[PDB]
């Protein structure tokens, strides 16, 4: 509200969390203090907005950072040395010694890739490969293989959204998920004609979705009963799956 | 290539930024468009701690706070190569052009209706 | 980081803290430094949170209030400059330069 | 092991590697099921084929030029 | 106490939280330990008892790191007061000669057993105390006998008792090693008129008493400053009149009647050679067998002659 | 319409002349040497000055354009000149001379382990 007043403020080029997007944001610092962040221009990824959580992550920065390593003697919980906390890393690996198939790392939530490269290639270092998600039991391959990119991620275009002629989302509410998407959901279904529904969570979002069931059978119903004539019969569609 | 005038070690260590100044979303109006801008980053264990006594931040970058203002980006980068850096260029977004017929209120057979 | 203390000094008149981090802490605020001193260094701010409740609300019966905050002896302005408040709501009785209240009545 | 390949899609310097991977995948995860394969890359690179060894243990060969059936020895000569 | 990674920093104001309180300080020594000590961001209690003496500490660093305290060894609280908010404390204390107020006892052995009991009472990490070379429990300096008291008693309470125990110093204004050489009217002690041992010098001391005050493991150790190579006597006088004045003019005086000047020196307005200095003429290092040094804290103390050049060298003739 | 210690600023084309000018200038450099240990009273030797002009002179071997030469020439001589008299001061002068080791303590080994 009246932290800062914009001449006091690095405004620093940064890119957004939270969000799979990578949306454009901009941070404005005072220096150690984080004040506000404002969604920088960027035409194609989510071209003038942000994400509202990702508005404010400022005051949840500065609340209760973890400053120090900490070490448990057991639910008694003491900050300790930086290298003491290294060498009983160490020593308790000695002590398992867990070589083949095991230490499992796990790819957290919100990281860099190059904290998840050292990490891979320190555990293949160490020596085995266990690395899964946050996902609850998705401890096994996302049935698409990493093999041939365009199969794992978005593979269209996000602009090339409000030149879909019908899409359907399945196992999502993307107002849940990636807002700004949602919102070049709605600046397409605004300015063009779709035929959209969603298949599987029951969701308000503002563009008249027609839902077709929360099961998977109601799913193959739905591919092989209209859509099969939609999607083939329109031009460009698209087809949009939840995490 | 020595440096000639540049008595740090600074053409050796630190990772400098090119980048066109963005287009603010708050105020409308475009003059930070028109630059081009060296900033040296705060990849440091300096990078502007806390003082304890007072409470400003007292930073430990000697050059922590500068900017050029440039003209061209390849004069820009002309340059940084010329007093010799390891710089990263970052290309700018314009925004695109879409036609606004003000008329844009009226319809056929059509659920949603706006102001 | 220690143990010690010397009971001689709250946060103001007011008891508790004045705003949204403002601590009154002495040994986060360094209590290295406070020796051999008297503790009548300046604790003088009042803490103006306790002067809106020495201020009484005032009234007026139209719909919006001037506030000024100048004097009537100063030959020169002197007051907040001139903001216009609505008392429409109870409870926006705020004017946002100086803290007095008006109520609609 | 897990075995890793980046392709350019400019026509030159990567149609063998392009018409090898367009048929040999169903060759290598039903050669080597516990072996993980990725290829990921589309923009302007050179072609080089990486495998990795179980234990920390990189290797590489670059894959210049042939039509194809040399890029899968050069391949099998990465396994050795 | 705990902390972050080591100790040597590259910047002032880089500063590190550590809060150290140096006893003494406003003479000899404890100049150098806390010019090394605020240089890289420390608070210093420096507490002291001459108001002029104290100024010259103040310019080692720029804020909160220098700090002024009213302490007297007489007064309990006022040591008390000096080390409540302390993380670690040395104390360089006791003077060469007793005052018109002071025994030699309880100038390093009560004196040091209130401050102690401070530290006690305070649970603060890492006391060190220095004492002096030769400490021993044995009479013939009575200086000795009460470092070795001191040692005593500092082991007596508070098991985080780090002595060290420095070798005849050597640095910038040495009190009574090189301002009897350098000033010198007539230095005419020493009966035996050789047979000294081992110069350190005063910032390698500083070096020692810094690499020490900050890392762990190191509690209830004590240190003995080695001289690095020489253990010389005093024909170092000689090397000190290599300098072309060679006015150094010892005259070997006999033992009891080079008293009456000691027993002179109580009557003076000024310290000036007090009889334990004349004692310990007598004694050489005992250097003890068994105490840590600049090898097992990682330094390598400077020699005597090629400094020496440097740290006399107004005093030439042309 | 005076000078020093005769000052002159004028470069020439050729590398070939610009190396005799710089090793005619290295030669004064090194010669006043016990004039500097004179005028400055440092603690360390004459050799270590000495060693320490050639590593300032080894430090840009290999610099190519005769076209930076000439102001590295100019820095050279120019500093000579601002040390060949008083105009220097022992404090400024001690900017050039990393001496002592123990003002830093147990620092950096430049490994990976202790930058933490
Ligand atoms: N021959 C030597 O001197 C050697 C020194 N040492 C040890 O090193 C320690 C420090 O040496 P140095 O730097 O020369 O010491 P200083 O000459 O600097 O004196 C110590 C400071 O502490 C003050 N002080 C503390 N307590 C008292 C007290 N009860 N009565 C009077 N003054 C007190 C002193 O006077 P004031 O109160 O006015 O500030 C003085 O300023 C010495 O104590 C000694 O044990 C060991 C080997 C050789
Ligand atoms: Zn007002």
């Amino acid at each position: 509200a009246f932290r800062a007043r914009p001449w006091e403020l690095k405004k620093t080029e940064s890119i957004d969390v939270m969000d799979a997007v990578g949306s454009n944001i901009r941070i404005d610092s005072k220096g150690v203090e984080v004040m506000r962040v404002i969604p920088r221009v960027h035409e194609d990824v989510n071209e003038e907005w942000i994400n509202d959580k990702s508005r404010f992550a400022c005051d949840g920065l500065k609340t209760q950072r973890l400053t120090t390593p900490l070490i448990r003697v057991g639910d008694k919980f003491v900050n300790a040395t930086w290298d003491d906390a290294l060498s009983t890393i160490a020593k308790a690996y000695q002590q398992k010694a867990p070589k083949g198939d095991e230490f499992k790392a796990v790819a957290g939530a919100l990281v860099e890739v190059e904290s998840m490269v050292a990490l891979k290639d320190m555990t293949n270092a160490l020596g085995s490969e266990n690395t899964t998600t946050d996902t609850p039991n998705g401890n096994s391959a996302p049935a698409h293989g990493i093999t041939f990119r365009s199969n794992y991620l978005f593979n269209s275009s996000i602009a090339g959204i409000e030149d879909a002629d019908a899409i359907l989302l399945v196992g999502t509410n993307p107002r849940r998920e990636a807002a700004v998407m949602n919102a070049r959901i709605r600046k397409a279904w605004l300015r063009q004609e779709l035929e959209i529904a969603s298949v599987g969570p029951t969701l308000d979002a503002t563009f008249d979705v027609a839902e077709l069931g929360n099961t998977h059978a109601d799913l193959e119903k739905a591919l092989s009963g209209e859509f099969g004539e939609v999607l083939k019969n329109a031009k460009n569609p698209l087809i949009i799956v939840g995490s | 290539e020595i440096v000639s005038g540049a008595p740090a070690e600074l053409s050796r260590n630190r990772v400098v930024r090119i980048y066109q100044q963005a287009k603010p979303a708050t105020q409308s109006g475009e003059y930070g468009t028109f630059a081009w801008r060296l900033d040296w980053d705060i990849v440091d264990v300096a990078n502007r701690w806390e003082n304890d006594l007072i409470g400003w931040q007292s930073s430990g970058d000697y050059m922590q706070a500068t900017q050029m203002k440039f003209t061209s980006k390849e004069s820009a980068i002309k340059f940084a190569n010329k007093q010799g850096w390891d710089f990263y260029i970052q290309e700018p977004h314009h925004r695109k052009f879409r036609v606004k017929q003000y008329a844009n209120n009226f319809v056929h057979s059509y659920g949603k209706l706006k102001h | 980081i220690p143990e010690e203390y010397t009971k001689q000094a709250p946060n103001r008149d007011s008891t508790w803290a004045p705003a949204q981090a403002s601590k009154t802490e002495i040994y986060k605020n360094n209590m290295v430094r406070f020796e051999q001193k008297d503790l009548s260094k300046q604790p003088m701010p009042y803490a103006g949170i306790e002067l809106i409740a020495q201020q009484p609300v005032r009234f007026v019966h139209g719909n919006t209030a001037v506030c000024d905050g100048a004097n009537h002896n100063g030959p020169g302005a002197q007051g907040h400059p001139k903001i216009f408040i609505n008392v429409d709501a109870p409870g926006s009785h705020a004017c946002q330069y100086c803290g007095t209240r008006y109520e609609k009545e | 092991r897990e075995i890793r390949f980046h392709l350019c899609q400019n026509g030159s310097s990567s149609a063998p590697l392009r018409q090898f991977v367009k048929n040999q995948i169903g060759a290598f995860q039903k050669a080597n099921p516990s072996t993980k394969v990725l290829v990921r890359e589309a923009n302007g690179v050179k072609p080089i084929v990486f495998a990795r060894f179980d234990h920390g243990h990189e290797s590489k060969i670059g894959l210049d030029v042939s039509s194809e059936k040399e890029v899968a020895e050069r391949v099998k000569s990465l396994i050795e | 106490g705990k902390t972050l990674i080591a100790k040597g920093t590259g910047g002032r104001s880089s500063r590190t939280g550590y809060t150290a309180t140096v006893f003494g300080a406003n003479g000899f020594l404890g100049s150098y330990l806390t010019a090394k000590l605020a240089k890289h961001g420390t608070t210093v209690v420096v507490p002291y008892r001459e108001e002029m003496a104290k100024r010259h500490l103040k310019v080692t660093g720029d804020l909160g790191v220098v700090n002024f305290l009213e302490m007297d060894l007489r007064n309990l609280e006022s040591i008390d007061e000096a080390v409540r908010h302390s993380d670690i404390v040395v104390n360089l204390i006791g003077r060469e000669y007793e005052t018109k107020n002071f025994n030699y006892y309880d100038v390093h052995v009560e004196g040091a057993r209130r401050i102690a009991e401070a530290v006690k009472k305070h649970n603060i990490a890492r006391y060190i105390h220095v004492s002096a070379f030769n400490a021993e429990i044995d009479s013939p300096s009575e200086f000795n006998h009460t470092k070795g008291l001191g040692e005593q008693v500092t082991k007596d309470i508070v098991p985080w008792a780090t002595i060290v125990r420095p070798a005849p110093m050597f640095g910038r204004e040495d009190k009574w090693f090189l301002d009897r050489m350098a000033r010198s009217p007539c230095l005419v002690s020493a009966n035996k008129f050789q047979e000294t041992s081992n110069p350190v010098h005063v910032i390698d001391v500083a070096a020692a008493l810094e690499r020490i005050c900050f890392d762990d493991s190191t509690v209830a150790q004590t240190f003995e400053l080695y001289g690095p190579q020489k253990f010389t006597q005093k024909q170092i006088i000689d090397m000190v009149s290599e300098t072309l004045r060679k006015e150094v003019r010892h005259i070997e005086l006999p033992k009891a009647l080079y008293q009456a000047y000691t027993k002179a020196t109580q009557a003076i307005w000024w310290p000036t050679y007090s009889p334990d200095q004349v004692e310990r003429q007598f004694l050489s290092q005992k250097i003890d067998p068994s105490a840590k040094t600049f090898n097992d804290l990682d330094l390598t103390p400077m020699e005597l002659p090629d400094l020496m050049f440097k740290l006399i060298r107004p005093y030439r003739v042309n | 319409i005076a000078t020093a210690f005769a000052e002159t600023v004028k470069f020439s084309g050729s590398k070939q002349e610009l190396q005799k000018r710089t090793l005619a200038l290295y030669r004064q450099f090194l010669r006043g040497a016990p004039t500097f240990a004179d005028l400055y009273e440092v603690q360390f030797s004459i050799p270590t000055i000495r060693t320490k002009i050639r590593q300032e002179f080894e430090r840009h071997r290999f610099v190519d354009d005769l076209s930076i030469q000439n102001v590295l020439y100019a820095k050279g001589h120019m500093e000579y000149q601002e040390c060949i008299n008083f105009w220097k001061q022992q404090a400024q002068f001690l900017k050039y001379f990393p001496e002592e080791d123990d003002i830093q303590g147990r620092h950096q080994p430049s490994n990976f382990v202790d930058k933490f």
